[PDB]
């Protein structure tokens, strides 16, 4: 169990893209599959892009994202 | 990368030698901790260490 | 006068806008922030 | 009527951006695939010499 | 009318054309893939 307490502060940060008129629609924000080009480029700067099926959650913090895809 | 991977490979190797009243014990040692990509020298960080 | 003027805004196609009676900005199709230099034909923007 | 045209064009733009997401996701996927291939080739050369 | 025609101008003239250019970018990186495309470790 201690080995499962990480040696580093793990943080999980949500990222949401709000399209036109979705400022008050949770279901519409969550339904978003694409984003504006600026939003796509903004995502690329957040960190390393890690493919989940290659990740080990003990080594790379996935925050609860499933490896299975 | 020729000047990089050998120094990266070696610098975890060590010997701890305990001299005691009854003798000396020593182990050659080699760290399992890799060099941190986030805090090593920022000139170049190739993954050839893991390749070897 | 400043309190009104400083609420002037514009968009990526340069159309100027001011808050309406509800405080929501509308952008004009006829007024643009582009400094026009003085130094059939379509509608001429201001 | 022009509002109907606007909603039609917005539907078209939504499907175009779905296509953009599909294309960019394929770009990311095959970029990671070719990155893995490059790593594999370099590792293979080093491994043969080793 | 102002809002409808202005937002339709935005869509059709900026967004639609930028998306066509992004489809061009799609085929560009697809060409990158199409042009960019053993067990010795055991021993």
């Amino acid at each position: 169990l201690l080995d499962q307490i990480p040696s580093y502060d793990t943080h999980k940060i949500a990222v949401l893209y709000v399209g036109e008129g979705q400022s008050n629609s949770e279901l519409a924000i969550l339904s978003n599959e694409h984003g504006s080009y600026r939003y796509t480029e903004f995502l690329t700067g957040l960190g390393r892009l890690i493919e989940l099926k290659d990740c080990q959650p003990d080594k790379v913090y996935l925050g609860g994202l499933d490896v299975c895809g | 990368n020729l000047a990089a991977y050998v120094p990266l490979l070696t610098q975890g190797w060590a010997e701890i030698l305990v001299r005691r009243p009854t003798g000396n014990t020593s182990w050659l040692m080699s760290l399992e901790n890799p060099l941190s990509p986030f805090s090593s020298d920022i000139n170049n960080m190739p993954l050839q260490e893991l390749s070897n | 006068a400043f309190d009104f003027l400083l609420l002037l805004r514009a968009d990526s196609l340069h159309r100027l806008g001011l808050p309406n009676k509800d405080g929501v900005v509308r952008f004009s199709p006829y007024c643009v922030c582009d400094y026009m230099e003085p130094e059939g034909p379509a509608v001429r923007l201001g | 009527e022009l509002q109907t045209k606007l909603e039609d064009c917005r539907n078209m733009i939504a499907e175009l951006r779905i296509e953009l997401k599909k294309a960019n996701n394929k770009v990311c996927h095959t970029e990671l695939l070719l990155s893995q291939v490059s790593q594999k080739l370099s590792n293979s050369e080093s491994v043969q010499q080793q």
